[PDB]
């Protein structure tokens, strides 16, 4: 699938380590990695799972 | 169950005219116009987010403006937008309005506050829209000839467009500082504060906790709410966070350019009577009607002029042929009899 | 069999009879009508223009220090330091430093978000292929043939082989050069790529209405910001594509001589009233009959009670006739000035047919010729 990064680390877009809630847990680093992957094709996956909440 | 108004936030922007042509810190600061709509519909970018509540919730009768320090609620009914007249608001959503505007030399958009005090942020913008077919008319009819014309669609769905956002500057705040008893105190109130004083010890951070300057003037020191936890567009009228470097972000935006049908009407057939080599036309036009002509030989002489009223017209009709286009009708062709 | 070669000139909506004489055998005639015409030029894509995008992030204020402008390899890309400035906020001052801040404005030109939608296309036009659609009486009924103008391209409609062209004007509204918005098409001589100027059509130009890379020539140049105030102020060539769609004027569907109807997606030039066609028709043997095999026509006698002279079938005549057999035959005016409707009428014996003729004359002397026999026609028009 598709690869985003996390500061050393790889893992799909469409599914970050801070799931459920990335935002409500951690806003800042939430926005920090989602900056460090705007080049990424996948950017948009990760934003969509990133800005969603309720398990 | 997907939010991107968590991240973002509407913010304090630079204006040129906040009202009697003063310059000032505007919640409903213009960004970019976009004209690109054959329609005549405004693409309108604006620093507050409309529909959005501060606690992010999606109401169609809120707005969201940055009040001093933070995010505040606006009804959405007190929005306008105005540039020789009032304008008609066709779509609202986050930092974009599309609006209908009649002919002007600025764009005002405004709003109205929880205390009442109307905000509004006026830049210089000449709005004259093409006219859609050969007819200047006013209203749109039901039926009439199908014609190409682009426009912003009213759909809230988000695709295809997109702006860039980061996390926004360090926003100066002078209420943070007080003096206890002749020295400076800085009170944090559970927030990331930047300060930097003209004395000795310690004048450093970037501090989540409250500190204190002994032997230091209040007009000696400067501090700074840092942010870090939100997202705002990339705006001209802001500056840019000087800890991070070239640090961006993107988002997707709603009301994006596409093709679509403009309805024209077609201006009544006139009366016609014809002569030697000639035509003659009685035209009776409701509205401004684009009336052209051309000769079907070698030399065309194209001829064009737009009829506002009553008016009769005498061409003549060449051995060739003569060409006739009444506004939005299909040309008429005319031939001398053998 | 028989290869009949006639003539037209090039005018739709006309009808025009043609008469099919073959040696031994009974006359044909043949009503023919150009229902279109059709002249494509073959297109190539130089580039297409659009409305530019001036990008402008946020400036960086440098407190208490000296920005540095970087080269950019991007398209009208401008950077410049402003120092001596001291910005001001909604709580106070930016900069904690009262002397040695600066202002770093950046800009750069790229296609704008509507260059999908809204955008002017610039073609090469050369070598333009003409098209006919002919509508031809044959045989009491009406047929439509397609073929290329070229005179190399037989189309058998009805056993009959149809020929046209080649046309004898190899003329084009269209120039070397042409620029297409939407549903108008333009004559212009349009810069090439990378030679585009500022204000004016080509100030943005990508070869692909997808393409990533795009050239940019619109003359910007970044301004110093108000006292206390962060906005980043510049000055521009407004939008080449905007200025020329409102001073483009009347596109070549207006302004295009011998009354061309123009036509896009494809680009193509409709009903050019421009010289004549020429049309070739062969018939096959089994279509004619041998005058022995044909009916004969005798005691012939022909009258007009009506008449008046005008572009359409204003004229009405009565011809008596004497016929050995049953069969069907051809209807032609041998003169010129008159133009019969009918081209064919069933021939049964000792009865009379009714024809309606078109002339000009106030006094029209005419011949007409059903089968192999001729009859004078007297005919006073007002
Ligand atoms: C708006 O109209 C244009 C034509 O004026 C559309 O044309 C495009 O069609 C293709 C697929 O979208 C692409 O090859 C080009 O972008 C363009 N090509 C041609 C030959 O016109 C375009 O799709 C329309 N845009 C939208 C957003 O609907
Ligand atoms: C078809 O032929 C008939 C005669 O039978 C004629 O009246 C008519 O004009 C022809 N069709 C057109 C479209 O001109």
């Amino acid at each position: 699938p598709v690869m985003c990064l996390l500061a050393n680390t790889t893992f799909p877009c469409s599914q970050p380590p801070c799931t459920p809630c990335c935002y409500e847990k951690e806003p800042e680093e939430t926005l920090r990695m989602l900056e460090d992957n705007v080049m990424r094709p996948g950017y948009y996956q990760l934003l969509q799972a990133s800005l969603t909440c309720s398990p | 169950n997907f939010n991107v108004y968590k991240a973002t936030r509407p913010y304090l922007a630079h204006c040129p005219d906040c009202g009697e042509g003063h310059s000032c810190h505007s919640p409903v600061a213009l960004e970019r116009i976009r004209n690109e709509a054959t329609d005549g519909t405004l693409k309108i970018q604006v620093s507050l987010q409309i529909g959005i509540k501060t606690d992010d919730s999606h109401d169609w009768t809120k707005l969201r403006y940055m009040d001093n320090h933070m995010p505040a609620d606006a009804e959405r009914a007190g929005l306008f937008v105005r540039t020789s007249a009032p304008c008609t608001i066709t779509g609202t959503m986050g930092h974009f309005i599309l609006a209908r505007c009649p002919k002007g030399e600025t764009l005002t958009v405004g709003f109205t506050d929880s205390r009442k005090i109307s905000h509004s942020c006026t830049h210089p913008f000449h709005h004259d829209p093409p006219v859609i077919g050969r007819e200047k008319f006013h209203s749109r009819p039901q039926h009439g000839k199908e014609l190409p014309c682009s426009t912003y669609v009213q759909s809230t769905a988000a695709t295809t467009e997109e702006i860039e956002v980061h996390m926004p500057p360090d926003t100066p705040d002078r209420t943070l500082m007080s003096q206890q008893s002749g020295n400076v105190k800085i009170t944090v109130n559970g927030q990331t504060v930047r300060y930097k004083c003209n004395c000795g010890g310690s004048n450093e951070g970037l501090t989540t906790t409250d500190k204190v300057i002994n032997n230091c003037k209040v007009d000696q020191c400067h501090a700074a709410v840092t942010n870090h936890k939100k997202w705002q567009y990339n705006s001209p009228l802001v500056p840019r966070n000087a800890e991070l470097g070239d640090r961006k972000g993107k988002i997707h935006i709603p009301f994006p350019l596409a093709n679509v049908t403009c309805r024209v009407p077609k201006a009544r057939n006139p009366t016609v009577t014809y002569g030697k080599n000639q035509v003659i036309m009685l035209l009776y036009p409701d509205h401004p009607t684009l009336l052209s002509y051309r000769n079907m030989g070698e030399e065309p002489n194209y001829q064009e002029e737009w009829v506002m009223h009553k008016k009769e017209v005498v061409l003549t009709v060449p051995t060739e042929g003569l060409e006739v286009t009444w506004g939005n009708n299909e040309p008429y062709k005319y031939w001398p009899q053998l | 069999g028989y290869e009949h070669v006639t003539v037209i000139p090039n005018t739709v909506g006309v009808p025009y009879k043609t008469l099919v004489n073959r040696p031994g055998y009974s006359p044909m005639v043949l009503e023919m009508e150009l229902l279109s015409v059709t002249l494509e030029p073959t297109l190539s894509l130089d580039y297409i223009t659009c409305e530019y995008k001036t990008v402008i992030p946020s400036p960086y204020v440098k407190c208490c220090g000296t920005a540095e402008c970087k080269d950019k390899n991007l398209p009208d890309y401008s950077c410049k330091v402003f120092t001596g400035v001291y910005p001001f906020m909604w709580g106070g001052a930016y900069c904690f430093c009262d002397a040695e801040n600066t202002q770093l404005s950046e800009a750069h030109v790229e296609k704008s978000e509507s260059c999908k939608t809204e955008f002017a296309s610039a073609y090469r036009a050369h070598t333009a292929s003409a098209s006919a659609k002919l509508r031809v009486l044959y045989q009491g009924n009406n047929i439509t043939v397609t073929a290329y103008a070229n005179g190399d391209h037989a189309v058998t409609v009805k056993d009959a082989k149809f020929i046209v062209g080649p046309m004898s004007s190899a003329w084009t509204p269209f120039d070397n050069k042409i620029v297409v918005y939407k549903g108008d098409v333009y004559n212009m001589d349009y810069p090439p790529f990378g030679a585009g100027r500022p204000g004016q059509f080509g100030d943005i130009q990508s070869r692909t209405p997808e393409s990533k890379d795009v050239y940019a020539n619109t003359q910007l140049v970044l301004q110093r910001p108000a006292a206390g105030t962060v906005h980043v102020p510049y000055s521009q060539a407004p939008s080449g594509f905007k200025y020329w769609l409102k001073e483009r004027g009347a596109s070549l569907q207006h302004t295009a001589p011998f009354g061309c109807q123009i036509a896009t997606n494809p680009v193509r030039a409709v009903n050019c009233a421009v010289g004549n066609m020429p049309i070739s028709i062969d018939i096959p043997e089994a279509a004619f009959t041998r005058v022995v095999d044909a009916p004969s026509l005798t005691d012939m006698s022909c009258e007009v009670p009506a008449c008046t002279h005008s572009s359409d079938f204003g004229g009405v005549a009565i011809i008596k006739y004497a016929a050995s057999k049953k069969g069907k035959c051809a209807v032609h005016s041998m003169t010129n000035a008159v133009t019969i409707r009918e081209a064919e009428i069933e021939v049964e014996g000792n009865s009379q047919l009714q024809i309606s003729f078109s002339t000009a004359l106030a006094s029209a002397e005419f011949r007409v010729q059903v089968c192999s026999t001729q009859v004078h026609c007297a005919a006073e028009c007002h």
